[PDB]
């Protein structure tokens, strides 16, 4: 909408390392997918205790989001000219094992509008794959494909990097309301930081003098 | 229920292992296993902090089981393990016998009965001989 | 110092290694990949969990306390002087192997 | 009902400690579920006694109650204008790790008047999530969702503990009856503090004279 009216095909594009420095090739998926689905799980396991009635449960490992999609492509319709076996061509090597690396092409997924966790694109690598091929000719070049891929998040280490300089920062620089109190200064400041910052050392940091030297306006700073 | 004294203050944590061993001619142990909690941050991340670093290698620890007094010793080897989100720390104390074992002395002994002897020679650490 | 007299009485010549090591306060750091080694007496890196460079996996750490002594107060027989030579104690917290960031044994000799 | 009749919505409310401290995002979520399940469960394990007395089961441990919850989330009919991304960018970020501590939100979902397990609340983290869009637009906005939450029971330490002074808080101030005696007084102190409170220490505590001192009105006060 807003500008016209096409279809936004998905692509897959494929690097070799982790960063994307070196680009592998790339391909766009005719006829798109009708569904994806991105799951979820985080493990748990309840910690156990003699002492206490206190019931909690401890985080032991975040499980990374799969994305699930299909895929169909066909080559009889007289539209299709091209032959589905070039264009599985490529959905069998970038998401197989590289040549000349051990490691598979790290197979980042885009849509047109679509965000998928919280970004623009779905990095990841190709956890399983499955071509079926369910019609075929005389000699059976093969006509149809129904393609079963399945990705991991494995996002690359400076994107991670950057998302954990937004939340919590080095240094905070919290305001001062009106009606203010250094134990509300410090526990408003704490929740930037997530670090618990006590009012005693938010003073000497500032080198204020009389835990009170606040004046409803002015910025203090917590480490 | 079960409550870990050390060094005189009752030592608010989770227990997830006690055994107390006692024999016939050793020095009695008591291995404790404890989990430093790191999932729930805020103000107890940094609070359970501060009560394992009162564990320092030899303090009073105590033991006690139904409002009675299980083990009563002295720390030794003080193990962590960290593995991955978890983060375990294993802790094992002796008994007043533990001060006895790894000192070599020299006496003689002369004209002493059988028990002048070890009442005299437990009686350097405030072993009390009942005989 | 020069020795007046060792003695190698029937040793492996490895195990002679490692019980005149003990006694002239060294460790060998042997090398693979080479024939190189550095002997150098008992006497950073900064691998941090906030640190991207290195990926940690566990740390375990045993911190016992029932072989360690304060003194080694260790004294032997002057055969010269026949006094027993004066009591050589080496403080504890010199050679501090653990540095954090936040008993007494002694022997006499015949000999 | 009682005043009006406009909807309430269920509200995800995010913080990043285990108690209330430290507010994270906070999200309402349209369409209501239909349905909600807890599932309760508590693990046994047999006595396998040699001495062939008595069957019996010990007590391990309760496994934390699971909440499980479907939601719809839809933005092409004309009331709904708001692209149902920003509505998902919420719960794809409060149910998964956060970037400045390394763990989940501890999550507290609510409803206006539904009392969950037994409090107005039902606290706990994420343990699963799932995303399955169904239709979309010529550039792909998606405007389908189809979300599959499921979470733990893990309440707060403050709150746990004032729920448990709240039952046998150590004394018990037992009043007597007409017609009573002191085994049936620790009977009925035994039960205020479930402790087995032997009623010998009963007449010491209190100052009996004789065992049978008390005078059909009075109360007893009995500690542990």
């Amino acid at each position: 909408s807003l500008l016209e009216r096409g279809l936004s095909k998905l692509t897959l594009n494929a690097w070799k390392d982790r960063e994307g420095k070196i680009p592998a090739g790339s391909m766009s998926a005719m006829y798109n997918p009708e569904t994806i689905q991105l799951d979820y799980q985080t493990r748990f396991d309840t910690e156990d205790t003699i002492n206490t009635a206190s019931q909690s449960n401890r985080y032991v490992i975040s499980e990374p989001v799969g994305l699930n999609l299909t895929l169909l492509f066909d080559s009889q319709m007289p539209g299709n000219t091209t032959p589905i076996e070039t264009q599985l061509a490529m959905l069998k090597s970038l998401c197989a094992v590289d040549a000349a690396t051990g490691s598979p092409y790290f197979l980042r997924i885009t849509w047109g509008k679509m965000r998928w966790e919280n970004k623009g694109w779905f990095a990841g690598r190709a956890r399983d794959l499955s071509v079926t091929y369910t019609l075929f000719d005389r000699d059976a070049t093969p006509l149809r494909a129904t393609v079963q891929l399945s990705l991991v998040a494995d996002e690359s280490f400076v994107i991670q990097q950057s998302l954990k300089t937004q939340s919590a920062p080095d240094r905070a620089l919290v305001s001062v309301p009106d009606l203010a109190s250094l134990p509300l200064l410090a526990l408003s400041a704490g929740g930037v930081l997530a670090s618990s910052v006590d009012y005693l050392s938010l003073a000497w940091d500032n080198d204020l003098d009389n835990l009170d030297d606040f004046q409803t306006g002015d910025f203090l700073r917590a480490t | 229920h079960i409550t870990l004294d050390i060094a005189g203050q009752r030592s608010t944590l989770g227990i997830r292992r006690l055994r107390v061993q006692q024999l016939i001619n050793e020095i009695p142990l008591a291995q404790l296993e404890l989990h430093i909690p790191t999932d729930n941050h805020g103000a107890a991340d940094n609070a359970v902090q501060h009560e394992v670093s009162r564990f320092t290698l030899g303090v009073r620890v105590g033991i006690a089981q139904d409002n009675k007094p299980l083990f009563d010793g002295y720390l030794v080897q003080k193990k962590m393990q960290l593995k991955g989100k978890e983060w375990s720390v294993r802790l094992e104390a002796r008994h007043a016998l533990q001060k006895l074992t790894f000192l070599p002395h020299s006496r003689v002994f002369r004209q002493q009965d059988d028990s002048t002897v070890m009442k005299g020679l437990l009686q350097s650490a405030g072993v009390k001989l009942t005989q | 110092s020069k020795h007046d007299q060792l003695l190698q009485f029937r040793l492996s010549d490895w195990q002679f290694i490692r019980s005149r090591l003990l006694s002239t306060n060294c460790w060998l750091l042997p090398d693979a990949a080479s024939d190189t080694v550095v002997i150098r007496p008992l006497s950073s890196r900064t691998l941090a969990r906030d640190s991207h460079d290195y990926t940690l996996y566990e740390i375990n750490l045993n911190f016992d306390n029932r072989f360690t002594p304060d003194s080694l107060s260790l004294q032997g027989w002057d055969i010269a002087a026949q006094r027993l030579t004066a009591a050589q104690k080496s403080p504890a917290g010199a050679f501090r192997p653990w540095k954090p960031a936040g008993q007494d044994y002694a022997l006499a000799f015949s000999m």
